[PDB]
């Protein structure tokens, strides 16, 4: 048996364990350890948005209760249910 | 400046009469043969020695160490006004006892001591003592004056306006002596310094809710609100005086071993005064709160940032403003609609061209989790096609003139009538008008702004209602003037509650106010001007309101009149970001100044100020819960926290929020630094931007730049923040908390945090809330419950702890009830002695402890 390996911050600066990626706490000065949460002030969330143009939004708009992406994927645990509106 | 349209004291005939009585031997004397000790009060007859007029003094000791003095005529031709609806309860009394007497005096003991009242018979006089220490005297200068109702002292004119004055001279007045006091505060609203000035060589301070166009600074003219409450502070004690009179009132202040004398002069009503004996200023806060209540708990959104102007032009403009905040990464909770949103200033309507679909506009704002405020003034356009006017006219709910017709004056819609908000039937009608069926186009995210409720009457004397207009029960307008606006505020707030079935907390901004207005929402200082000295004066004005219970105060950010230069607008955002009511507003003819319209260096400074405010929302919310529960002001003068530091007694370019944050905003163009006075023997203060620690007491020279907001956290405190700034407070209110622990020199700290759903009365009706105590001592941080009755379903957790003034531990250990002991990682800066504990991950509803080893 052989184990796996950790994650390295894109800005250099730091290297963190794999389980601190998307753990809802900001460990990276450039926000790169939290692409899927609202945890970093300078992060970005990628909306694939099939059927329209892909879009990046501020991390602060992930699970803020507001539908920022036409595919609705920025709201996955907020009590706001976003319908797909990419037409 | 055109001030001839406002009366000086010499032009007010009752003030001229009263103020011509100078200190000397009072003609009043108490007839000790008439003395009666009752279940709640001592009553004794007074007599004017020359006129033989007979009065009744009603003297009461009250629970919570207060005294109430009421004086009325023994045999009045008709009843005098007694102010209703301001006291929240009939104050609980304490028993008086005759504990001494001679031929010219009676000594009374309140309950079993230590407070005593010495009633002197001739000349009439009252002395208030704790044991043997004289606290205060009444009528010591012999200025008591009581004009009895007889069978320009009568008919009187000012400018082209005529007061028929059908009841003649009825003014009352009384003086108070405060031995040992050199500093007095309160009686808002005036564009004047926090420490009140002596009036000996000029005008008394005037209390008469009036609309003063382009009001000027450092003068005692009456402005829009009147709170007749005066606080006195010395190194040794605090006292308050609450003069419960709703008529036009003038206040003289004189100094004289050191002693301050206060004289109140009111046009009508009875003499009704509460003496609040402290001894600490927090005792006075509690005493006054027991009488008039506490600050209504604001819905959380209303503590965010409000974007307003006269006027956003249509629905598209409002939605462009809303989208502008998001496109420029700036938070905002509320966009405001001034009077041009209505149909020709017919309130409760919408302009049919520019606001044709208000429900749809509100739905768009709701989808951004933002609110809207619409203005609703109390003047009703005289217009037979206007259903509001027709209902009020048909039901006889308007203020009347002496000949029985409805009063008609001039305001924004032209000719307008004024509902009688002193009539409970009118207030009930008003509240029901805010139902979603009656106020068509409104929705749960629409809140209200009451303006011009002094009431402002453009063709009236002093721009207000005629003194001899007639209200419910036949009382004259001169009797009730200063509570008219309060009644508007009250009825509107009750409307927003009722329309929700009693569930939603209201938000109402009001211009005019009185004692008790803190129960109904927020106030602001009216039409200020875009100039540096108006930026400065926002601190003493809101401090004077804070001291008398109105904690939800602010000034128009940027100034209402004129165009602020960009540096001034930046500094005003930074100032407003640390004041309770935080709204940018502007006159119709000003340039647009939404904050993203400025050059990028100014935008970034304003954005930074907005981010600081939103991050501090848990702190603001908890301070307002403490105001709501205890009556303690949110924004505080330094002397409230440092009562023995005499160098703080006049400071008004700095203030505290609670006991934890000291703020010195930059308020001069081109400033290179500020002088910050950091008080407290053995106290330390932390610069929250650099974490540099500073010992007190000192005056620190702090260099500043455009983005500087000088803010210091006091050692021994814990400040909760939401570090994830979002576009509005609704978006943030389930987010995790970061705790900022500022260690005392003894290595200790403590703080609180209140949480609830952010907008309902469920904290009260169902005890659905959390009140947490955070405390640090030794090397352990502990979260425990500060109120076990409160439970709350919430996802909020503790994501981070920042400890200032700490050394580097060897290990950090977290214990939570229900979980195994856990190890936390941490980062430590040896330069600043700042310790950051990574992701505790514990629910804010859970007891827990963190140990630094
Ligand atoms: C060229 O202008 C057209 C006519 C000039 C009239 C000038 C008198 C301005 C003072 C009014 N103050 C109000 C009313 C208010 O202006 C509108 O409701 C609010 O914005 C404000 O906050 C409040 O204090
Ligand atoms: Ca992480
Ligand atoms: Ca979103």
């Amino acid at each position: 048996y052989e184990e796996s390996k950790p994650f390295t911050c894109l800005d250099g600066t730091a290297t963190i364990p794999f389980d601190q990626v998307n753990d809802d706490y900001c460990d990276c000065k450039d926000g790169s350890d939290e692409p899927g949460t609202a945890a970093c002030p300078n992060g970005s969330f990628h909306c694939t948005n099939t059927g329209y143009k892909p879009l990046y939004i501020l991390s602060s708009r992930v699970n803020d209760g507001v539908c920022d992406c036409c595919d609705g994927t920025d709201e996955y645990n907020s009590g706001t249910v976003c319908e797909n509106t990419c037409r | 400046v055109d001030r001839s349209n406002f009366k000086t004291c010499d032009e007010s005939s009752f003030c001229k009469r009263q103020r011509s009585i100078r200190p000397g031997l009072s003609p009043y004397r108490a007839l000790l043969d008439t003395l009666q000790l009752g279940p709640d009060a001592l009553t004794v007859h007074l007599i004017h020695e020359v006129t033989k007029v007979l009065l009744v003094l009603e003297l009461q000791g009250l629970q919570k160490d207060m005294t109430r003095i009421r004086i009325d005529e023994l045999e009045p031709r008709r009843p005098r006004y007694r102010v209703p609806d301001v006291l929240v309860a009939d104050p609980p009394t304490a028993r008086l006892s005759v504990s001494g007497r001679d031929d010219n005096s009676v000594e009374l003991t309140v309950a079993e001591g230590p407070y005593k009242i010495i009633l002197t018979a001739q000349p009439f006089r009252l002395d208030l003592l704790e044991d043997r220490s004289l606290l205060l005297s009444v009528n010591a200068r012999g200025l008591m004056a009581f004009e009895h109702q007889r069978a320009g002292a009568w008919e009187e004119t000012f400018k082209t306006h005529s007061d028929s004055k059908p009841y003649g001279p009825t003014s009352v007045g009384l003086d108070f002596s405060l031995p040992g006091m050199e500093h007095v505060y309160g009686i808002p609203e005036h564009a004047d310094s926090l420490r009140l000035k002596v009036t000996e060589g000029g005008e008394p301070y005037r209390l008469y809710n009036l609309d003063v166009f382009q009001y000027e600074l450092n003068n005692p003219m009456a402005l829009y609100g009147s709170v007749p409450v005066l606080l006195a502070h010395s190194f040794h004690r605090d006292l308050g005086i609450f003069w419960l009179n709703a008529a036009e009132t003038w206040v003289d202040i004189s100094s004289n071993t050191p002693q301050t004398d206060i004289r109140w002069m009111s046009e009508s009503g009875i003499i009704d005064v509460f003496l609040m004996l402290g001894p600490s200023v927090f005792d006075v806060f509690r005493q006054y709160a027991s009488l008039t209540g506490t600050q209504a708990l604001p819905p959380l959104f209303s503590l965010g940032y409000h974007q307003s102007r006269w006027n956003y032009r249509d629905e598209a403009d409002v939605l462009e403003v809303d989208q502008g905040f998001d496109d420029h990464n700036m938070p905002c909770d509320v966009i405001w609609l001034d009077i041009e949103h209505a149909d020709g200033k017919r309130y409760f309507t919408w302009d049919p061209t520019r606001f044709p679909q208000p429900l749809n506009m509100l739905e768009h704002l709701a989808s951004k989790r933002r609110k809207l405020v619409a203005i609703v003034d109390p003047h009703i356009k005289v217009d037979s096609g206007y259903r509001v006017h027709e209902e009020l006219r048909n039901h006889g709910l308007y203020v009347k003139t002496r000949d029985g017709s409805d009063y008609e004056g001039w305001c924004w819609p032209g000719s307008a009538s004024y509902p009688d908000f002193t009539n409970p039937r009118m207030r009930a009608w008003w509240s029901n008008m805010f139902s979603f069926d009656n106020y068509e186009g409104s929705a749960p995210n629409l809140y209200v702004w009451n303006d011009m409720n002094e009431p402002s009457v453009f063709n009236g004397p002093e721009v207000t209602m005629l003194k001899d207009a007639v209200h419910y029960g036949g009382w004259e307008h001169r009797d009730i003037h200063n509570i008219y606006g309060l009644y508007v505020h009250m009825a509107t707030a009750d409307g927003l509650i009722q329309r929700s079935g009693g569930i939603e907390r209201p938000f109402v901004l009001s211009r005019a106010f009185f004692s008790g207005s803190q129960r109904f929402g927020a106030v602001w200082t009216g039409d200020n001007t875009a100039e540096w000295d108006h930026l400065k004066i926002s601190i003493p004005m809101c401090l004077s309101l804070a001291l008398v219970g109105l904690s939800f105060c602010g000034a128009d950010v940027g100034g209402f009149f004129k165009n602020p230069e960009p540096e001034l607008l930046v500094r005003w955002y930074q100032m407003g970001a640390y004041q309770p009511f935080f709204r940018a507003h502007a006159h119709l003819d000003t340039g647009r100044r939404e904050p993203w319209l400025l050059a990028s260096q100014y935008q970034d400074a304003i954005r930074d100020a907005l981010f600081q405010r939103y991050s501090l929302l848990p702190f603001w919310y908890t301070l307002f819960y403490q105001a709501h529960k205890e009556g303690f002001p949110v924004m505080r003068p330094l002397w409230v926290q440092y009562p023995e530091d005499m160098s703080t007694f006049s400071i008004e370019d700095q203030f505290m929020l609670g006991d934890a944050l000291l703020i010195h905003p930059v308020s001069d163009a081109g400033a290179h630094g500020v002088q910050v006075y950091l008080p407290g023997q053995e106290e330390v203060w932390y610069d929250i931007q650099s974490y540099q620690k500073h010992h007190g007491p000192q005056t620190l020279y702090l260099p500043v730049t455009l983005s500087s907001i000088p803010v210091f956290q006091r050692g021994g405190t814990i400040v909760p923040r939401w570090m994830r700034v979002r576009r509005s407070s609704d978006c943030m209110k389930d987010d995790p908390i970061t705790l900022f622990v500022a260690l005392s020199p003894q290595g200790t700290a403590q703080g609180e945090l209140f949480l609830d759903d952010g907008h309902t009365f469920n904290y009260q009706t169902r005890h659905e809330f959390l009140l947490r105590r955070f405390s640090f001592s030794g090397s352990t941080l502990v979260s425990s419950s500060a109120d076990p009755k409160g439970h709350l379903e919430t996802p909020i957790w503790i994501e981070r702890v920042v400890i200032m003034g700490a050394g580097k531990p060897a290990a950090v250990v977290l214990q939570t009830k229900g979980s195994p002991e856990s190890r936390l990682s941490f980062q430590h800066d040896p330069e600043t002695s700042v310790l950051i504990l990574r992701k505790p991950g514990v629910s804010v509803a859970s007891d827990w402890s963190i140990h630094l080893r």
